[PDB]
RNA sequence: ACUGCAGGGGAGACUGGAAUUCCUGGUGUAGCGGUGGAAUGCGCAGAUAUCAGGAGGAACACCGGUGGCGAAGGCGGGUCUCUGGGCAGUAACUGACGCUGAGGAGCGAAAGCGUGGGGAGCGAACAGGAUUAGAUACCCUGGUAGUCCACGCCGUAAACGGUGGGUACUAGGUGUGGGUUUCCUUCCUUGGGAUCCGUGCCGUAGCUAACGCAUUAAGUACCCCGCCUGGGGAGUACGGCCGCAAGGCUAAAACUCAAAGGAAUUGACGGGGGCCCGCACAAGCGGCGGAGCAUGUGGAUUAAUUCGAUGCAACGCGAAGAA
C-alpha cells in the first residue's frame, strides 16, 4: 500500500558480491533484491551476471510498489558497477543522477594485515 | 650471497635465545 | 595449430539430392572406408522415409537439423584452484557437424534391428523433435544456461 | 650582536572532519561474510543493505614531492602558548676562545617491562575452519597481550649512505629547496648572471678487486677518535657492570677446517618476464591397460636355462629364421 513513484537505488558492488536497494528520497528501503537472493553462492556472486541479475530483479521488485523514476548513488570497488545500473535502466527505471558514494576514510582505521597469498 | 653470512649468525643467535628461554628459571637462575 | 587455422576440404553436390548435406553427413557416417556402403545407408534411409513424410526427404532432414542444431556450448576452462565451464557461441559450420555427429553416435546405439531403419526413424523423429540427440540440445543448453555465469572468460 | 628568511624541529592545551566499530530507532527481507574453491562464522529472535541520531578510540586523505626540518632515532588535521636549531646579509663586537675526543653523560625506531588509564580498528598468543601426507604455517573466521595515553624502565634495529667528525683543494652538465646581490627595470620576466648554504641525478681527472665513488668522494692531504687481523667455536662461556624482567654491555679459551669470503664472467636452472615453434595441448578418429595367443624381458627353476641390451634413447632389441 506504500505508494512513491522517486526513489534512490543504492548500489554496494564488493569483491564478493553486490547489493542493490531500492528506498524513497527520504532513505527508506523498499526492494534490495541481491546477488544471493537471485540465485547464486559463493565466488559466483562477484560476478557481473548475478550483478546484472540482482538489479534486475530489485528494480522488478521496486516497480512492484510503484518507482519509474531512480537515482542511483554506486559505491565498492567491485565488477558489478556498470552491468548493474544497465540492469535498472533495462528493466523499466529511469537512471536520473548517478553518483558515487564509495567511502573515501581521511586516514582513519587501521586497514587489515596484506594478504600474504 | 651476502645473506648466507647473515644467515649462520642468525642460526646461532636463534639457538642460543632458544636455549636462554628453555633456561629463564632455575635451571638457570640458580646459576 | 600455431600458424592460423588449416584450410576446410570442399564436398561436391550429390547426384540424387542437389544438396550438400547428404554429401556430409554420409561422410560422418562413413567408418574403414566404406563410402558405396553408407551412402545406399544414406539414401536408402530418405527413400524409406518418403513414404511416411510425404514432403520431400532433404526437406524433412533440413528440419531435423534446424532442431538439433547447437548454438552454444559448455567449453571448458581451468583458472584457479577449481575448473569449470564457459558458454561460447558455436559457428554453424561447427553446429550442423557436431549435431549429425551426435546423430551417428546416438543412431549406432538405438534400439532396432539395423542401422538403415534405425538412422531412418532418427531423421523422422528428429524432424518432429522428440529424439535421443533433440533431449541432449536441451539437455547441453540448459548445462551452458547454468553457466552463463562464466561467460565473462571468453579467452 | 643586528636585520631578514624558510621549515612535518620539540612540548603543552584546546579543537575539526572523513572513515571503521558499536548502540538506539525508521525501512526492509533471507541472506550476509569470505575464498583459488570453501567452510568455520554472522542472520532469520530480523542480519547484510539503507536512513537519522548518538558513544568511543585511533590515524590525520587531497596538500604530499624526487621536498622541508631534526645530531641521530624521527617529525605533518587545525588553532593558541612556550621553545630549539639552521641559513643569508651588515661588518657592530670578542680576538684562536678552534677540531676531535679514551673514558663518561645524554638522546635513542619498534618490540618488551612496571603502575594507572583507554581500547574503535588492527592483531603476536590462542581457538575453530580450510589446505595438506602432516600444516604447530601461508588463506578464512574470531580474537588476548600489544598497538594509544601519562609517568618510569629497557638501550637494541639492514639504528644503513652497510661510507666517524673537522678542514683545504681538484672539469663540468642538469634539476630542486632556503637567502643575498648586478643587466635590459619597468622590456616586468618575476627571465639572465654572480655568490652562500642545502639536497638529488649524470659525468672528467683521480681512486677502486670489480661493482662503482666522483666538489654531498670511496679523489688529493692534514688532525683526532672508533674498529679489523682467516672461517667456525662466539658476541658464546666465566667473571663483572647495568636492568623488575626480557636481556644489554665488556668479553675468552679448548677444539676444528682449509677454507670462509667480496665483485664480476660463462652457462644451467626458475612454481621469473617477453616472442615463437612442435599431434604439445585443444577438436576429433582409432587403439593399449581387460581376454586368448605370438614374442622379448624381470623373476624363478633346472644340468644348462649362453651372453649382451635396463627411463625417454632396454624389452617383435643384437637375433633378416635356435629340430
Ligand atoms: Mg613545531
Ligand atoms: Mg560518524
Ligand atoms: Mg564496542
Ligand atoms: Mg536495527
Ligand atoms: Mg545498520
Ligand atoms: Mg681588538
Ligand atoms: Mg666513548
Ligand atoms: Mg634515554
Ligand atoms: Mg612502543
Ligand atoms: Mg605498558
Ligand atoms: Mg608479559
Ligand atoms: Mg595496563
Ligand atoms: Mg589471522
Ligand atoms: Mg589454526
Ligand atoms: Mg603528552
Ligand atoms: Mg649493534
Ligand atoms: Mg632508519
Ligand atoms: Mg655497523
Ligand atoms: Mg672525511
Ligand atoms: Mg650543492
Ligand atoms: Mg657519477
Ligand atoms: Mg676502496
Ligand atoms: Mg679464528
Ligand atoms: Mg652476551
Ligand atoms: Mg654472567
Ligand atoms: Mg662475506
Ligand atoms: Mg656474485
Ligand atoms: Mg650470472
Ligand atoms: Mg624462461
Ligand atoms: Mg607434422
Ligand atoms: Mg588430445
Ligand atoms: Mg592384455
Ligand atoms: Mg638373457
Ligand atoms: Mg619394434
Ligand atoms: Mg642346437
Amino acid at each position: 500500500k506504500k505508494n512513491v513513484p522517486h526513489g534512490a537505488a543504492h548500489i554496494k558492488s564488493t569483491f564478493n558480491n553486490t547489493i542493490v536497494t531500492i528506498t524513497d528520497p527520504q532513505g527508506n528501503v523498499i526492494a534490495w533484491a541481491s546477488s544471493g537472493h537471485v540465485g547464486f553462492k559463493g565466488s559466483r556472486k562477484s560476478t557481473p551476471f548475478a550483478a546484472q541479475l540482482a538489479a534486475e530483479n530489485a528494480a522488478r521488485k521496486a516497480q512492484d510498489h510503484g518507482v519509474r523514476k531512480v537515482d542511483v548513488f554506486v559505491k565498492g570497488p567491485g565488477s558489478g558497477r556498470e552491468t548493474a545500473i544497465r540492469s535498472l535502466q533495462a528493466a523499466g527505471l529511469e537512471v536520473g543522477a548517478i553518483s558515487d558514494v564509495t567511502p573515501q576514510p581521511h586516514n582513519g582505521v587501521r586497514p587489515p594485515n596484506r594478504r600474504r597469498v | 650471497g651476502s645473506v648466507i653470512k647473515k644467515r649462520r649468525k642468525r642460526m646461532s643467535k636463534k639457538k642460543h635465545r632458544k636455549l636462554l628461554r628453555r633456561t629463564r628459571v632455575q635451571r638457570r637462575k640458580l646459576g | 595449430p600455431r600458424k592460423g587455422p588449416a584450410p576446410k576440404r570442399p564436398l561436391v553436390n550429390d547426384p540424387v539430392y542437389g544438396s550438400q548435406l547428404v554429401t556430409q553427413l554420409v561422410n560422418k557416417v562413413l567408418l574403414k572406408g566404406k563410402k558405396s556402403l553408407a551412402e545406399r545407408i544414406v539414401y536408402g534411409a530418405l527413400e524409406q522415409a518418403r513414404d511416411k513424410t510425404g514432403t520431400d526427404p532433404v526437406i524433412t532432414l533440413k528440419r531435423a537439423l534446424d532442431n538439433v542444431k547447437p548454438a552454444l556450448e559448455v567449453r571448458s576452462r581451468r583458472v584457479g584452484g577449481a575448473t569449470y565451464q564457459v558458454p561460447v557461441e558455436v559457428r554453424p559450420d561447427r553446429s550442423t557437424t557436431l549435431a549429425l555427429r551426435w546423430l551417428v553416435g546416438y543412431s549406432r546405439q538405438r534400439r532396432e534391428k539395423t542401422m538403415i531403419e534405425r538412422l531412418a526413424n532418427e531423421i523422422l523423429d528428429a524432424s518432429n523433435g522428440l529424439g535421443a540427440s533433440v533431449k541432449r540440445r536441451e539437455d547441453t543448453h540448459k548445462m551452458a544456461e547454468a553457466n552463463r555465469a562464466f561467460a565473462h572468460y571468453r579467452w
